[PDB]
């Protein structure tokens, strides 16, 4: 299930111009299987993702 | 610092707040209108405490006499042509407020002429 | 043109419905914002008492090693 | 829940394990707080807000790639959880003609 | 960034180097608690939102030589950090009329 | 520099008109903390505290 | 002044009931003075429900 | 006299039913809650407040009650001892009941 | 078509001012947060220093080291 | 009141009536706070707003029977005031 | 006796056809808290906290 999935995930994050490597989406579909909110889930990474800017 | 020394050698500011602001004399009759003031606080309950810009004895003078052969002023609340009219929160140190706008609204159509 | 008048008044009508609740959510929200700071930070501060120990607490302290001292050697 | 989060944290930020704290220890309280999330089971909707994007960002095309991949997912019968794994794909999209902000030296303060 | 800010708060508050400590820690907090904005670039939007204010406050003269500024400050130099810019200036607009009731006699409570 | 005194006398312009009530000397400030990146939500809300602060604080 | 006071609080006083309140004249009169004090109209709409609240529930 | 803070001990006290000190705490409260930053919402028009009011009358079915506030808020403007009018239209609004 | 298009840009125009006014609100309410936070911190760092130790005991050490020793820089 | 608290607390939790203080605290202060309301007072608005989910959702079968029951409460004349009951159903909806 | 049963049993049936498993206890306590004066809207919160964090927990 993983490896396909993450192959159509990475290649929709390439048409939006976001910065998301492959072992985001593996992580992520694991989490949203064994129960992750997707609202809690999402805020996580725009905040990881504001704080890489921040200390880069 | 050209700042502190600006702050000190010239008057403190009247169009801004961020440089407070002379507000008091020795005798007891140039407190005048802090004593009035008070009396109508205790006077009225319904009182509101007009908030005023401080002077500075001497300085609002000087620019009504701008004005009288020159260009206007924005410590005036002056209008149109035919409306030069006077601002509402101007005081000087021993006057009540009603008292010196019934002044400044005398050389103020002289100004408006 | 009078009709179109009408029927935005209407809308306008439903959308002061909906504004002026979701404008009382939000001042709810505030007021027990303020509630639970005030009440959180009178709790902090009895208890941060209990806990710490007062000057009168510490002093005895002190008294108790000095009965010690006391007992076993000027007695 | 942690054990992942905490890999995220971990790979993204750069090793420190030291200046990941703080982000892993946030993931950690938003995951912790207890509440019935909304736009939840509604993928319908969703894909829909998708393919919009694409035709306001002036790549019809990329809606078109989006429906086929969507489908080719339905067929295989992956996932349990459809909608989550598009709302995060949402969430994150950025459109090639706005900049988000930079800063580096923020710390000083 | 810290000297900038510094200055700032001396300013505002028109006195104090060191009278302004509390504004500044305070400050330094604020921007340490992070906002993320409702639309981020698009100079078009942030001008826009500036004229129909415009019109709105009965400043329509106004609105009408603001568009001449626009394009004129665009000339006399390209921005990149303009809808931060237009933005703050938006934030801090007001109405010609009313007064916002008494805050010199607010302090005494 | 030649630069820098063009585009403030514009600036100046707008922000008078649009009530913002910002001294020149301030209004460089915040041109500088935009230049090395602030938020902008940020920024017009210690403005608005800052200012709420001082009138008070003065009275 | 004793009569402006007076006929003020009583077109106050008629306008009240009409909306109603169990509010007793007095403390409206407070709210005008407090009003007159200046304070932005949700500070004091929110004091004053509050005290209602409080009250409600003591009782 | 009638200062901010001698005007609210005076709410307080009389609406919970006690001595001065027995609303203290309630007292102290208060004073979190004014001075809690709130941003004016009227910075316009006495008229668009008075219509929101007779929009209640309104709304409740309370028609004559809104012919005669009508009439009335003509006599609160006129005798205008008052210069923050619209505030107290405001506070009377949220007070707006059956 | 024509009237729905009407309807549609006038309502737009309103919800436009609707939404400014809550996204306003936001950022007052954060400035609430976070300043009701900041006097209670100030508030704890007083009582923390105050009840955690005695300020009466530390002080006290000190005065009995700058008496023994200056005795001593006289032996 | 604060009896009939702990009960829903033991009752939700796993029973035990005790170790469950914190949170049994945290649901006191949650009650100790007002929660934004949407209707005060018509038990009416509600069944309307019952009605109105079943349609939205393709079970319009269950809104026809809970329209009976509904008539049957109403008949026993028992009072707990319906709104707010009938309410709180609805919200763990 | 009867006639509180009464009215959760009612309530119960209702309870089922939004399709949730409260508990006839759960119920009981319910009208109860209610008809002392809780405000619905805080207790629907507690409720549901509750029963998520024991799912949770397991």
């Amino acid at each position: 299930a993983v490896r396909e999935t993450m192959d159509v995930l990475l290649e929709i994050s390439r048409l939006l111009n976001t910065g998301l490597d492959m072992e985001t989406l593996s992580i992520c579909v694991r989490l949203c299987e064994q129960g992750i909110n997707p609202e809690a889930l999402s805020s996580v990474i725009k905040e990881l993702r504001r704080a890489s800017d921040t200390l880069k | 610092d050209a700042r502190s020394w600006l702050e000190q050698h010239i008057v403190h500011q009247y169009w801004t707040s961020r440089a407070p602001r002379f507000s008091h004399s020795s005798h007891l009759h140039s407190n005048l209108s802090a004593i009035w003031d008070q009396h109508l606080y205790t006077t009225d309950p319904l009182y509101t405490p007009d908030d005023k810009t401080i002077v500075t004895e001497t300085q609002v003078i000087r620019e009504t006499l701008w004005l009288l052969s020159g260009v206007k002023k924005l410590l005036i609340f002056q209008l149109n042509d035919g409306k030069v009219n006077v601002r509402n929160d101007i005081i000087v140190t021993h006057m009540t407020q009603n008292c010196l706008r019934s002044v400044l609204e005398q050389i103020a159509a002289y100004g408006q002429v | 043109a009078i009709q179109i008048n009408f029927i935005k008044n209407m809308i306008e009508e439903t959308l002061d419905d909906f504004r002026e609740a979701c404008h009382r959510d939000i001042v709810n929200l505030q007021v027990e914002m303020i509630k639970q700071f005030h009440i959180q930070s009178s709790e902090i501060q009895m208890l941060l008492e209990r806990y710490s120990l007062n000057e009168s607490l510490v002093s005895e302290i002190e008294k108790l090693r000095e009965e010690n001292k006391r007992l076993r050697a000027n007695f | 829940p942690n054990v992942l989060l905490q890999n995220l944290c971990c790979r993204i930020l750069g090793k420190g394990e030291a200046d990941v704290a703080q982000q892993f220890q946030y993931a950690v309280r938003v995951i912790g707080s207890n509440f019935a999330p909304t736009v939840e089971r509604d993928e319908f909707l969703v894909t829909e807000k998708i393919k919009k994007e694409f035709v306001r960002q002036r790549r019809e095309a990329d809606g078109a790639l989006f429906s086929e991949l969507h489908r080719k997912l339905q067929s295989q019968g992956v996932l349990k959880n459809r909608w989550s794994i598009l709302y995060l794909l949402l969430s994150l999209s950025e459109d090639p003609r706005k900049q988000p902000n930079k800063t580096s030296s923020f710390a000083a303060l």
